Formats: structure tokens, C-alpha cells, sequence
């Protein structure tokens, strides 16, 4: 996997 | 929002997942009829990818149909690539069949796939 | 072949084509009901993304069913914002909502999006 | 974008 996007 | 978070994998993991459907033929919904041969696919799939199988299943009365049969000058294995491209993301481009594969490409409005073999054919001359 | 070349961006295109024709309502081809509320999907993208999806729609009687009615213990904000990961790759959690996703995403058996809930959690404790 | 998988 999870990230900011 | 603007305050999402991201599967980075999603996108590919739905791609994959759609791809293991087709090869069950698990709600697949119409049959592409390319001379001789049949390949079965989703509707929404292909429309994702193509710029005239939008055209196709967007129209009113074609949305509807279970078969679609394209135009015979259209090479089977041409077909063939491009589908297996629009359910993986991977291209199998070899001198053998560029040529088929570009021009299949711009019957189904397939641009960046165009883009690729126009680069690799003019590298060869 | 193993002589393939790859479109990097293509999975994500495809979701976003896909999303766009949920938008627009084009072939949509199931309702899902929760409580008061309904969504339209594609029944494909829907079992690309859940486990309780690919049972329901691989199953020789539910396969065919247009409308699909859930538990009415689950959310309908909940099941909205996991629709739209599904659609998007991004999950709008947030404090108000993440018991809520949690509990929809057990349910419809999306492990990745559990995974998160809990770490998101666990941080707060 | 192409790339080598
Ligand atoms: C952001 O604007 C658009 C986005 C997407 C589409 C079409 C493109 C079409 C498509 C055409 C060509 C290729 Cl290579 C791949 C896909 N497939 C599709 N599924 C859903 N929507 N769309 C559009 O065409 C109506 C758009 O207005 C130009
Ligand atoms: C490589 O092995 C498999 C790959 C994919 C599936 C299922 C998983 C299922 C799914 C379950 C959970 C989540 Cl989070 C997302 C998707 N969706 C799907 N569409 C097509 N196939 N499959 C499988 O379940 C039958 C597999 O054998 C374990």
C-alpha cells in the first residue's frame, strides 16, 4: 503493498 | 477523497484474475470470429482495450450481439496476440508476425500497440 | 512465448476504462443490494476482486442472477468505498469509516484490504 | 512505456 498515490 | 491509499498491485492482480477467467471461460459473453477461428473474451475486456470494440459494443443494436465477425483481411494469429495482450499486458512481437500484428492493431484502434511495432520495423531498415 | 515485450501502464489503463464504463453505466450487468441501497457492477470485475464474489458468480444457479442481495449487517458506505477500490486500486479509509471497510472487506473476503484495516488499527492502540 | 517483463 500500500502507498500514497 | 483525496486522502486514499493505494494497492500498487491491484491493477495487475484484476488483470491476472480476468485473464484466469477467460481461460475457464468463466462469464465469457461473445465469440470473435476471425475467419476460420473463434475466440471467446468479455465484452467489457476488449472495449477497455480497443478502440473499436468501444465503438462496437457501445452501439445500440451491436451491444447485444454474442458474435461479432471481423473484417477477413484480419489475420487469426495477429487476433490472436492482441487479445492475449489486452487480458496480460504483454506483447509476443517477433519478425514473423509484426506485420500482421501492426495491422490488426489499427483495424482494432490499438495505438500504442502501432507505436511499438512502427518502432521496431523502422530499427530493421 | 517468453520473448514478450510489455505495456507497463496497461493494467491501470484497463481499470480505468473499466471504472469509466461503470461510470457511464455501459454493460453493466448486476445490481448488488445492501439494505436501502443498490450499485450497478460488472460481474467480472466484482470476482476479480473478492472471494465471496467468485464463489457467488461461479456458481451454476447465482452465476446467472441479476440482482444480489447482501447481509444486511453490512454497510452500504462500507461496500461503496470498497466498490471503488475494486474499480480504482485506492481505498479512502478513514477514522470514521475503517471499522465499517473492515468488516465489508471480511465479508467479501478481500485479505489485502484486511491486512490494512488492522495495521491502521493497531497504530491507534 | 515498453519494457522487458
Ligand atoms: C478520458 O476520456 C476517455 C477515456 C476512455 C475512453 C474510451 C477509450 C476506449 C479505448 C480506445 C482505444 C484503446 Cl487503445 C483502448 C481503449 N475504451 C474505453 N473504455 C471506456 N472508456 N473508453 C474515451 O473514449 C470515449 C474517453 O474519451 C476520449
Ligand atoms: C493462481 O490461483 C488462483 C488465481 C485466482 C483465483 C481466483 C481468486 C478470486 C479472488 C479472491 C480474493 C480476492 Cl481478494 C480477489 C480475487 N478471483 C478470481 N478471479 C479469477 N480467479 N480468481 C484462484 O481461486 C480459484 C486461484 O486458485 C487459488
Amino acid at each position: 503493498a500500500w502507498v500514497i498515490p | 477523497a483525496d486522502s486514499c491509499i493505494q494497492f500498487t498491485r491491484h491493477a495487475s492482480d484484476v488483470l491476472l484474475n480476468l485473464n484466469r477467467l477467460r481461460s475457464r471461460d468463466i462469464l465469457t459473453d461473445v465469440v470473435i470470429v476471425v475467419s476460420r477461428e473463434q475466440f471467446r473474451a468479455h465484452k467489457t475486456v476488449l472495449m477497455a482495450c480497443s478502440g473499436l470494440f468501444y465503438s462496437i459494443f457501445t452501439d445500440q443494436l451491436k451491444c447485444n450481439l454474442s458474435v461479432i465477425n471481423l473484417d477477413p483481411e484480419i489475420n487469426p494469429e495477429g487476433f490472436c496476440i492482441l487479445l492475449d495482450f489486452m487480458y496480460t499486458s504483454r506483447l509476443n512481437l517477433r519478425e514473423g508476425n509484426i506485420m500482421a500484428v501492426m495491422a490488426t492493431a489499427m483495424y482494432l484502434q490499438m495505438e500504442h500497440v502501432v507505436d511499438t511495432c512502427r518502432k521496431f520495423i523502422k530499427a530493421s531498415e
